[PDB]
RNA sequence: UAUGAGUAGCGCAAGAUAAGUGAGAAUCUUAUCCACCGUAAGACUAAGGUUUCCAGGGGAAGGCUCGUCCGCCCUGGGUUAGUCGGGACCUAAGGCGAGGCCGAAAGGCGUAGUCGAUGGACAACUGGUUGAUAUUCCAGUACUAGAUAUGAUCGUGAUGG
RNA sequence: AGCAGUAAGUACGCAUUGAUCCCUAGGUCUCCGAAUGGGGAAACCCAGCUGUUACUAGCAGUUAUUCAUGAGUGAAUACAUAGCUCAUGUAAAGGUAACGCAGAGAACUGAAACAUCUAAGUACCUGCAGGAAGAGAAAGUAAAAACGAUUUCGUAAGUAGCGGCGAGCGAACGCGAAGAAGGGCAAACCAAGAAGCUUGCUUCUUGGGGUUGUAGGACUGCAACGUGGACUUAAGCAUUAUAGUCGAAUAACCUGGGAAGGUUAAUCAAAGAGGGUAAUAAUCCCGUAGACAAAAUAGCGCUUAUACCUAGCAGUAUCCUGAGUAGGGCUGGACACGCGAAAUCCAGUUUGAAUCCGGGAGGACCAUCUCCCAACCCUAAAUACUCCUUAGUGACCGAUAGUGAACCAGUACCGUGAGGGAAAGGUGAAAAGAACCCCGAGAGGGGAGUGAAAUAGCACCUGAAACCGUGUGCCUACAAGAA
């Protein structure tokens, strides 16, 4: 689970060929980094998303 | 023959004390269903 | 008649615990001899009983709460 | 302080007077030193010790329920000699 | 009511007109012992406090309504009260007022 | 409420007489014989039972019949420890588990730690004693541990080893 | 004006001096339990600290955790950091009637079977909340002048649609009614500080600036409107719950055990609602209609300056206006929408703008036109449901009903447990409950007496029905019948 990514592994449903009525489980990208010290020093999950966008502001946010 | 209950104390506690029901945030709801009924009493 | 002389006659000035209720919360708060006359027998006249535990409850409710 | 509940008259208490023993009861919340002590205070009667005993609850029918008769622990008031013994 | 009281007569029921003294009411029996009305008697056994028995002219309490108090020359009504005085004044109609 | 039906059964073993008891005795009590078990059908002790114990009284139901008798009923007493068993010691198997781990959630795992006896630690044992408690009440002997009262003397010596 | 809950049942007693009682506030509040000094099976054990007061005591309090806030500490390793310690803040854990929201989420069914659908995103489960919640101020709908946030109801109307186009599911628009409130911020800028003080700093802190659609603000102009809205503070006013108070209006006769019934008469009137009373009451009582009453009590509402932030306005130097954002790919889902011509929105994942000459919507989409300004936040009101508090209402129901439960019901009882789950009210007006006497071991009876009544005698009004009877007139012991 990553905080500032927003949300979770979120489920959802699956669909197949002349669909049989199925289930997914949503898992968004996992990823355990420490990039910025701002007073920080805290390891934390991340998504990938999040980690193309550490540059639109996130050092602090 | 032999038949199903010849318990001791700890038989007739240890599944059913008051901590054991209340432990796991199941059987404490199920206690509450026996204190919303409010039967005779609550935990045996 | 009896019980509103001699109940409120008694402790409502302002005189203290170890102070004033000496009477009570310490003299007749031996509640012995007259329980343990209690189930002795021998005494004949009950409301000797919650009457003085009445007064020393007063006392201390009161008395030996006001502070 | 008095915490004494009351005494307890049986014929073995006959017994206790000549043995210089007594059957006084108390409050649950107790200890029979404490007890002790307090016998020793509002009665100046020289006490060895107290036996530990108490009674079970006695639940048998009074009345048209079941009477709930609740138990007391018989405090076994054995003193020393050469005291004021209490006959009452 | 409040407190019987006095002489009290009884309309209706078994013992009509009659009136008798009362003190002993105990008004949460709502039905009022009076001396001379209905005359209950009793068969006791000859046990303690009458060694004899068979007879106890103690008397039956009749209701409220056979019930009725008359201000002091005999007149009865209804009773108005509190009305005069400091903390109470009883009367009924038509009545000399007496309490 | 029948019915079947006054039939099945009366729940694995033998009592017997006399005397008492009462109102009423087969079945209650005693005496006296018989009989049975007796590596038990004895005594003592777990779990269990939760007062059923005993004393006195009574016999609405209960007792598979009777019933004065009773584990039935009313009333009243009856269980006593420094050393007995546990706890105030330790700990397995295990459980709970702050930390942490992962997980829609609840959760489930788990380091420290924590309890957890059936275990391992440790002082009391003879005699008498009731209706009933006895290693518990007391005679005799102890020992264990502490206390305050009292000539030490540097001594204690740990979670470490 | 007696009290001495239940109710007998006793006793000392207690009390118009004012009790008992009713209400309001304060008091103490055993232990467990969120349960929390530590352990522990619920009614436990063992503590530590601080004073107490005495003891190999006792008393009183402090000592669970997480979070937040400080303070100190300071490892590898110098600072630091982790980590540790202390202090402060119920915060906050927890119990929860029903409604809500959000997540997680089936099956059975039905489709005459069934794999698509349905059931329904319902059953359940978890979390988050309040008196309601969400709900919301157009990056909207619509299509011509057409309006102007929402919400609920009716309508449109099963209309448009979708769908093994089966079976089904299913709108919105517009209109009608209720209810009818919008207001901040970041941004841009301006000023202050501190600082990349690497100077001119171009990041942070404070306060103005202003919240925008026909753009709006900043820059040049320039106006003080009460405001839950530009302060839902405090002070008075008023009145309600919260104790209750007064409160009208009648006599006789007949009957009976008893009148209110029948009969004779009279009254009242904001009270002839209703209930008791030995048997049906307006005038007997409770009451009732009206009319008064509360210190404390929880409020509601009105007036007051204050409890504070807003306006118009012309012009437009340039900036701003909500970036991984819209979008695009794929995989989903919701939207009536089952991938379809599929809109439009929201997810994962990937790619990624423009930014006022802007951008978006107008059911693929390209131009013209209409409307709007997202990608920042809050918003009462009309609505949903009651465990609850009374005020109550019944073409509700009368003890197999009516709550499982009119009764000591969630009781007994079953089951180890989760669970289940019974039966039962009525004497008499009043116990006035049958003194005594006799039978009887006793019970029970029988006399007496009791009461209107004793077939009325304690599970007692009324008492069938099956069953058992006892008496009774007739018939049957040469008969083999739906009787």
């Amino acid at each position: 689970e990553c905080y500032f990514t927003g949300r979770k592994t979120v489920s959802s449903n699956n669909r197949s060929h002349a669909m049989n009525q199925t289930k997914r489980v949503v898992k968004p990208n996992l990823q355990k980094v420490t990039i910025l010290e701002n007073g920080e020093l805290k390891t934390v999950w991340a998504s990938a998303k999040a980690l193309k966008k550490l540059p639109a502001g996130v050092e602090r946010v | 023959m032999k038949r199903t209950y010849q318990p001791h104390k700890k038989s007739r506690k240890t599944t059913h004390g008051f901590r054991s029901r209340m432990a796991t945030k199941n059987g404490r709801r199920v206690l509450a269903a026996r204190r919303r009924k409010g039967r005779a009493s609550l935990t045996v | 008649k009896l019980s509103e002389t001699k109940s409120l006659l008694k402790d409502l000035r302002a005189l203290s615990v170890e102070e004033l209720t000496t009477r009570e919360a310490e003299l007749k708060k031996e509640l012995f001899d007259l329980r343990f006359q209690a189930a002795a027998g021998r005494l004949e006249n009950t409301a000797k009983l919650d009457e003085v535990k009445k007064t020393i409850a007063r006392v201390k409710t009161v008395q030996a709460e006001l502070n | 302080y008095d915490i004494i509940r009351k005494p307890i008259i049986t014929e073995a208490s006959m017994a206790a007077m000549d043995q210089k023993k007594y059957t006084f009861e108390v409050d649950s919340r107790a200890h029979k030193l404490l007890i002790k002590q307090a016998v020793e205070a509002v009665f100046d009667v020289k006490v060895a010790s107290v036996n530990t005993i108490s009674v079970k609850p006695k639940s048998k029918r009074v009345g048209k329920y079941t009477g709930t008769k609740s138990g007391y622990k018989k405090a076994i008031v054995t003193l020393t000699e050469d005291s004021k013994t209490i006959e009452i | 009511f409040v407190k019987t009281g006095d002489t009290v007569k009884v309309i209706a029921g078994k013992d009509r007109g009659t009136t008798g003294k009362v003190i002993k009411a105990l008004p949460k029996v709502n039905k009022v012992v009076v001396e001379g009305v209905a005359i209950m008697k009793k068969h006791q056994k000859p046990n303690s406090e009458n060694p004899s028995g068979a007879i106890l002219e103690i008397e039956a309490p009749i209701h409220v309504s056979n019930v009725q108090v008359l201000d002091k020359n005999g007149v009865a009504g209804r009773v108005g009260y509190k009305v005069v005085d400091d903390k109470k004044v009883r009367f009924n109609k038509k009545s000399g007022e007496i309490l």
